[PDB]
């Protein structure tokens, strides 16, 4: 919306003197915000083995993204498209190299999980291949 | 690694330093200029203000002392007026009080003004301002800053130095990490950012201020760099950052009129009131190998530290309160964990060294005096009967320490690289 | 509803059209797994 | 949607500048948005009634 | 600190507001008086009620 020239407009401005509301959402619950008892007695079969490694990479928690200054973000048209926001943005984003460097040598050598009831992948590589 | 953090570093930046400036909307012109062929007194005029605008408005600079800065537009003094003269004067002016919609307070316009801070004084573009003398109650002239033309809206950068400066550095350089340190920026209004600054690609801590001249006050303070990729452009690493950034959405406005609206939602003033704010909620809270493991079992985190303040609510709305106690502009909080739990994480990284979880050939000989090792389901090659080879593969796998001094079991060394 | 009157009123609550825009709609919230 | 309210577009490019615009075979000849800003919003009887 | 000290710092605005700041709390030796009362405000008690 942009302003307009009223009688009504003064108290057009009162309505948004309602940005003292933006106070209670903005704020999240950001406050929110390995296997010991294995091994001994084989040891260790590679399945076991593979199972402490998912066990010591445990995923903790889930990467939310999602802004918590949403709330804040389109009050002002003036400001909008003065800074040039306008349009969509598609922004693709991709975890830290550190966890790519990890976990592709984790999946390089011991594979995916699959869960599937099927005959296995023996002979696709050129040069190994891991199966449980 | 505890229940609070230590406050160990306080900076504050404003965008024009000692200058703020205060914010005039009106229906019509109220002013004169030098020269004008035809008083534009009581007109409607219409201009480019971030985007087409059906409003007047008014800018005027000023210092904590009330003085302004001595203000050149183009060539020419502004002659800008004392700011509380001024006030009395455009509230007592017949014409100007009945169409005066908004008044507020900013600490950024939106644009990098030409402003030396040293001999308190500014210079204005001839094009997007004009001088503007609003004359007369029984009388007194002032002058002030009309705007005519403000197209486009720009950023300021600011240059808080070295990222990692203010934290005191222990020898475990990942507790220098998050959740162990952490940057925090706030305008100390209600408007917070938590920042890891190991994911701020830069060696710098960068701010990039925005402005807006709109009906109410709006400022976003960045950091452009954060969570950025290291082949990103700049201007793209600027439109992303308000995803990650700090933006004073509140309305530093002043009051101008009680009305009948005004004070119903002064009756309603305390509806807002009605918080929560600490209801709010929190929610709130033998081989080497598996030696290692109970170990980090019986220290293991239990909660992490929010760092959100539980009172982030209540800090605007009042901006009488908040210039008066000299909160202005952006801060930049730099907490660390509590010396306590340093020493605690710091002895135990120290002599087991960090967790890894990526598939390498291990660091053996790194260090000066020890190599703590770990492995799980290692391949140990060579010309070894396989039986033996096969021992020496469950040894890595169960952990171990590899001595490099004959002072074994002197865990007192520094252990450095080399 | 379509609209019929500006008065005071429908000003002010398109004063408030923002309010209504404060959502929190995808900080809602999941409670992502 | 059958819509009661009178109604009017007019586009423009952040600089202020406008379109050349055509209705079907005619030039609109469209004024810059800042002038008729000014315009629509100086006529007094037509303002209050601009919803 | 040994002592609790206690910073009350106010406003003469349109409405109330008194804030109580503990400005010790979580401070670090090395932080200067100004800063402590400064960052106090994120561990301070607000009142912003009207009164």
């Amino acid at each position: 919306d942009i302003a307009i020239l009223n009688d009504y407009l003064s108290a057009y401005l009162q309505g948004n003197k309602n940005s003292l509301e933006n106070q209670k959402s903005s704020i999240l619950f950001n406050g929110i915000m390995g296997m010991a008892s294995s091994v001994t007695g084989m040891t260790s079969t590679a399945g076991n083995a593979v199972l402490q490694m998912q066990a010591m990479q445990a995923k903790q928690a889930d990467i939310a993204n999602i802004p918590p200054q949403l709330t804040k973000m389109g009050g002002n048209t003036a400001f909008d498209y003065g800074n040039g926001y306008r349009g969509v943005y598609v922004i693709k984003k991709q975890l830290k190299a550190e966890y790519r460097r990890s976990l592709s040598s984790f999946f390089h050598k011991y594979g995916y999980k699959i869960n599937r009831v099927k005959k296995p992948n023996l002979r696709t590589r050129k040069a190994f291949n891991y199966v449980q | 690694y505890g229940s609070e953090y230590d406050i160990v570093s306080v900076e504050n930046h404003k965008p024009y330093d000692d200058m703020m400036f205060l914010v005039i909307i009106s229906k019509s012109i109220m002013h004169g200029t030098p020269g004008e062929e035809e008083s534009r007194l009581n007109d409607i005029n219409a201009s480019l203000n971030g985007m087409p605008q059906p409003l007047c408005y008014y800018i005027h600079p000023f210092y904590k002392d009330g003085k302004v800065p001595k203000t050149y537009i183009g060539d020419n003094n502004a002659n800008l007026s004392p700011i509380v003269n001024m006030l009395t004067n455009i509230f007592s002016q017949k014409s100007a009080v009945n169409d005066i919609v908004n008044m507020y307070v900013t600490d950024y316009i939106g644009l990098k003004l030409d402003y030396k801070n040293g001999d308190k004084e500014l210079k204005l573009d001839k094009d997007m301002f004009e001088q503007a003398g609003i004359a007369d109650d029984k009388h007194g002239n002032v002058d002030t800053i009309f705007v005519k033309k403000i197209p486009d809206y720009e950023a300021l950068e600011i240059d808080t130095g070295d990222k990692w400066g203010g934290f005191t550095k222990d020898q475990e350089s990942k507790l220098m990490m998050y959740p162990y340190c952490v940057t925090e920026i706030t305008d100390f209004k209600g408007n917070h950012m938590n920042l890891k600054t190991e994911y701020i690609n830069n060696s710098k801590l960068k701010i990039q201020v925005r402005g807006s001249l709109g009906v109410s006050n709006k400022v976003a303070y960045s950091v452009q760099d954060y969570n950025a990729d290291s082949a990103l452009s700049g201007g793209n690493r600027l439109t992303a950052s308000l995803d990650s950034s700090l933006i004073n959405n509140n309305p530093n406005d002043i009051a101008i009129l009680n009305d009948y609206l005004s004070a119903y939602l002064q009756g309603n003033k305390n509806s807002l009131e009605n918080q929560k704010s600490s209801i709010l909620f929190n929610g709130i809270m033998s081989t080497a190998g598996n030696a290692v493991l109970q170990m980090q079992a019986m220290q293991a985190k239990q909660a992490d530290i929010a760092n959100i303040p539980p009172q982030l609510t209540k800090m605007g709305g009042n901006t009488a309160f908040d210039y008066g106690n000299g909160y202005r502009g952006v801060y930049v909080i730099k907490k660390q964990l509590k010396a306590e739990y340093r020493r605690s994480l710091s002895s135990f990284f120290h002599k087991y060294g960090y967790k890894i979880n990526r598939v390498k050939k291990p660091n053996l000989r790194t260090r000066k005096a020890f190599n703590y090792v770990q492995t799980k389901d290692c391949f140990i090659s060579g010309d070894i009967n396989n039986n033996d080879l096969q021992e020496i593969r469950t040894i890595f796998d169960n952990g171990i320490t590899l001595w490099h001094t004959d002072n074994i079991g002197n865990y007192s060394v520094e252990n450095e690289l080399r």
